[PDB]
RNA sequence: AGAGUGUAGCUUAACACAAAGCACCCAACUUACACUUAGGAGAUUCAAUUGACGCUCUGA
């Protein structure tokens, strides 16, 4: 499981999200929403961007301790 | 020349048993469908 | 080296580049479709026309027939004469064959190798 | 339950068929591709010959010969059936 | 330069009847059902097929059948449409329906002051239409009926040049997907032709040639 | 009627020690393509450098 406030869970229950479909992620580190929309399993393909290298850099190392390398493949992360 | 592209087999590794089933609804056409 | 005759021998790129019709051919039959789109991409390929995708949108809900299309460009209006005429007399059994175009209204997801070089030339 | 046919094995009789009618397809086929490229050859050389034809008689006619056609926009076509309605 | 003013239309009617299996064909047609039933999962037919059967053989040891039979005898004489509309004529060139298997043209009889010949449907081109324009402009003149025929793209076909003064006439193909006649026995003598007596059809060396750009298939 | 030419689609490939090398075709993996794998069809036009069978262009 992720520990985090649930409020911050809210927007992507916002989101419409349907199987196959395209999400664009503007600021995605350090995470939770993005591993959120990861989740939902509805995405075909993910673009998680963040200006701080640093900030990414962290996103990068809990995308890849609670997703699998099976899901993330090729370009669909 | 359709007769030769008319008759295939589909190249899914699982499907059902495949009957030519005619297709007339009130159309007077006849059409052979696999189904 | 620059001054030595041999300059540039190892130039590679410039020899790469770093930098519309639809056809729907609908059946109810699941296993005729696919061999005629088979086919005419192979006559495609033999006479040099570029193809960009054989995309296949879902079944009508029920009774149930598919569409399966296929991306062709290149044609010239010349050549579209010989072409269209043998993707006539080779439908196999009363298939819909139509000639869809994209009308500005019909945006990709980039890979991340031909982004970079996009960037660089944006900024 | 989940097994309909399990074993299809039969004696050498049946791969005879299986091979040497195959081989009767590459054939056929052969012919087939042969005489499509014919098609190929004999249509592109035909339009090429009366075009040049066209040109040197007329300098202006084959120019509006070779517009591409708005009818081809919505172009519908069916082929053979195997009775008519 | 003295030019006789000549157009031609190719009506080339596509086939309404499937084209006939050769031997290879059917034969194949009966392997690609053997290999196709041999690799399956399972289908609901076969549960009614074999498998209620058998508990069926149990049961009374201690129909799907049926059901088969009536879906097989009810349109044995409920006659279908016939496939051949060919052979019951025979001879009449100028129906629509005198070979349907095949691509089939329509061809005219013209009569010219010094040659009398069969040849394709003719056009006299005009400065103020276009080439493809003429094409269109002969539906109504020669064949004086209902027309659907679809006109593609603008593009000669064939040029053939003949000197007795020249003449000079370019060749058009049209698809023609239904023809029907409204006077069959129209003073026009048209007439629906195949490929394999086309040849025989026209005398002319020259207009032969025609073949070339004329599909058998 | 004359004017040219000739290897399966292309190639002067051919000294042989051979008629070669790319093209091409179905089959399985693939939405497809493609790559690869497992198979198939191929030619030195016919008669002694010469003559005539096929093609082409000019002869109404």
């Amino acid at each position: 499981y992720y520990l985090m406030d649930a409020a911050s869970l809210l927007p992507v229950l916002a989101l419409g999200l349907q199987p196959g479909d395209i999400v664009l992620d503007l600021c995605a580190a350090p995470g939770g929403k993005t591993l959120a929309l990861l989740q939902t399993g509805c995405c075909r393909n993910l673009a998680a961007n963040d200006l701080s290298p640093s900030r990414i850099a962290r996103l990068q190392k809990i995308l890849h301790s609670y997703v699998p390398e099976e899901i993330r493949d090729g370009n669909q992360v | 020349d359709s007769s030769r592209a008319s008759l295939t087999r589909v190249h899914r590794q699982a499907y059902a048993r495949l009957y030519p089933v005619l297709l007339v609804k009130q159309d007077g056409s006849t059409i052979h469908i696999r189904y | 080296y620059k001054t030595k005759p041999t300059h540039g021998i190892g130039k590679y790129k410039h020899l790469i580049k770093a930098e519309v019709l639809n056809i729907h051919l609908t059946a109810y039959d699941m296993t005729l479709a696919e061999s005629y789109a088979q086919y005419v991409h192979n006559l495609c390929n033999s006479l040099s026309i570029k193809v960009e995708e054989s995309y296949a949108m879902p079944t009508k809900t029920i009774l149930t027939t598919h569409e399966r299309v296929v991306q062709i460009s290149g044609l010239s209006a010349t050549f579209a004469e010989i072409f269209l005429e043998i993707i006539q007399s080779s439908l196999p059994e009363g298939v819909r064959l139509s000639v869809k175009e994209h009308t500005e209204e019909d945006g990709r997801f980039k890979a991340r190798p031909e982004l970079e070089e996009l960037l660089a030339k944006l900024k | 339950k989940a097994r309909e046919r399990p074993q299809v094995e039969l004696t050498f009789e049946e791969t005879e068929r299986r091979a040497l009618l195959l081989k009767k397809w590459s054939l056929y086929k052969q012919q087939e591709r042969k005489m499509e490229r014919d098609t190929i050859r004999a249509m592109l050389e035909a339009q090429q010959e009366a075009l040049e034809e066209l040109q040197l008689e007329s300098p202006k006619l084959h120019a509006e010969a070779i517009k591409r056609d708005p009818n081809l926009f919505p172009f519908e076509k069916e082929g053979p059936h195997y009775t008519p309605p | 330069s003295p030019w006789r003013l000549l157009g031609a239309l190719c009506l080339q009617r596509p086939p309404v009847v499937s084209k006939p299996l050769t031997p290879l064909q059917e034969e194949m047609a009966s392997l690609l059902q053997q290999i196709e039933i041999e690799r399956s999962l399972y289908s609901d037919h076969e549960l009614r097929a074999l498998d209620e059967n058998q508990r069926l053989a149990k049961k009374k040891a201690d129909l799907a059948q049926d059901l088969e039979d009536m879906w097989e005898q009810k349109f044995l004489q409920f006659k279908l449409g016939a496939r051949i509309t060919e052979a019951d004529e025979k001879n009449d060139r100028t129906s629509l329906n005198r070979k349907l298997d095949r691509n089939l043209v329509l061809l005219v009889r013209e009569k010219f002051g010094d040659q009398d010949v069969w040849i394709l449907p003719q056009a006299e081109w005009q400065p103020g239409e276009t080439l493809r324009g003429t094409a269109e402009r002969t539906l109504a003149t020669l064949s004086e009926n209902n027309m659907e025929a679809k006109f593609l793209g603008n593009a000669p076909c064939g040029h053939y040049t003949f000197k007795f003064l020249g003449a000079k006439v370019f060749f058009f193909k049209a698809l023609l997907l239904t023809g029907d006649f409204s006077q069959a026995g129209n003073k026009g003598h048209h007439v629906w032709v195949t490929k394999d007596e086309l040849g025989d059809y026209l005398k002319p060396k020259y207009l032969a040639q025609v073949r070339r750009f004329v599909s058998d298939l």
